[PDB]
């Protein structure tokens, strides 16, 4: 038989700064995000979901600099939480 | 050490992930046997355009994402400097990707430059745009256009200027 | 002395349904996405921060009837976890 | 008992409140002193349209929501029945109220019809429409143009469709 799903769920997206703002990049130690991301991940992911990294992600921001930004998350219909369980 | 498969990424312990199932019940989504699980990953990255300046350190960025989604267990594919229509494309291929059925989750890297509008492909001008739009990453993953990673949590990673403010405003202490 | 602060920052919002889809609303019981994220307010501010009680509001929506909607969390920028802390 | 201010909300206890402030550090929001603080919150709902179906049963959703955020300590005001002109000034008025300056957070609720653009105001059409975009209320909420609002949460909830499409896919088991 046929059941309903939801068309759209347990997404999320992480955006590396604000609507309307710029994202910065070391032109050789690369992406301010993409670099911060990595090192949260590798120090949360044993303890943490990806919400609650990201949110991580996003306090380490905070206090800005000449080069500010704000990483967004977006579009969020993550129903549980996403742990990654590294090494399992 | 850092010298396993997992690397620099902090192991989670037997302990450790006792804890996590037991402060909470039935609220964490499933993780598939390690031993037979395919779980795949996408990155894709412009670095060399048309008419808009060279991204320099993006190399940087894409070793720092494979090593890490590798880590993380996950089989990463790289593609690198695309249209908006060619990253529709490699999109659409990669939500038809057999493994999606043995994996229980994915993730998706897109680091470009970037506008308002969306994501820069590798031929964008301001006379001729080519953008891929969020919205259209989405659609291609949902649960009609990718069946197979129903219920499984898809997480999209996006390295783009999303404007040209510079996203701060003054005020006195 | 001037300081920068970002321009978007502590934000987030939950809204009823997924891009391009309904929301339903009840003519006597009101809208579902309402009434469902007041019992869990109710039930949850005490011991949950905001986002997690809004992840439990789109668990609460996972199996989809004849009049489905999954609420999403949308553009969220809050650097810390937001507890109401009832009776404080 | 529910005859407290805080009604058919469950407390958060003096032992539930320090294992909260144990289990993280520095990762929450301060509130302030409930002697004095002064939180603010407001609800658009519209429920009679021009042109547009009348939304029966949004009585109770102001009912609920208003009793819940005076519930969760903050003053609510309410407002009906709005253009999306008339919704673009009362969000104006609402980030200028001196309140929020001794305030840790605020709450919005904007409940109507909606369309893929935004929230339906009160004259709304398909020939002449009357939109509210989600983008116009953070930008009226923002450090810029809400500077009292500076790092304390805001929370906006929109109860509203964002299309016409039934949200659903079939499968088979």
């Amino acid at each position: 038989a046929i059941k309903k799903a939801h068309i759209e769920k347990d997404f999320i997206a992480f955006c590396s700064s604000t609507p309307d703002n710029v994202s910065w990049r070391h032109p050789t130690m690369g992406s301010v995000f993409i670099g911060r991301l990595i090192e949260h991940m590798q120090e949360y992911a044993c303890s943490c979901d990806v919400e609650e990294i990201f949110r991580k992600v996003r306090f380490s921001f905070e206090q800005p600099d000449g080069r500010a930004q704000m990483p967004t998350t977006e579009r969020v219909t993550l129903t549980r939480c996403f742990y990654l369980f590294p090494g399992h | 050490t850092s010298s396993g498969s997992e690397g620099n990424v902090k192991l989670c312990s037997l302990e450790e992930a006792q804890r996590i199932w037991k402060q909470k019940s039935a609220e964490i989504y499933p993780i598939m046997d390690k031993s037979s699980r395919t779980r795949l990953a996408l990155i894709i990255c412009n670095e060399e355009f048309d008419s808009i300046p060279r991204r320099t350190g993006a190399e940087v960025d894409i070793t720092g994402m494979t090593m890490l989604l590798q880590n993380l267990g996950y089989s990463v594919d790289v593609k690198k400097n695309l249209t908006a229509s060619d990253m529709t494309t490699e999109l659409e291929a990669f939500a038809h990707r057999p493994e999606h059925k043995t994996s229980d989750s994915t993730f998706l890297v897109f680091m470009s430059h970037g506008i308002q509008e969306g994501i820069c492909g590798k031929k964008h001008s301001e006379q001729v745009p080519d953008i891929l739009q969020l919205n259209a990453i989405f659609n291609m993953l949902n649960t009609k256009n990718c069946p197979s990673l129903k219920d499984k949590p898809k997480v999209i990673i996006i390295q783009a200027c999303r404007g040209d403010s510079p996203g701060v405003v003054w005020f006195k202490d």
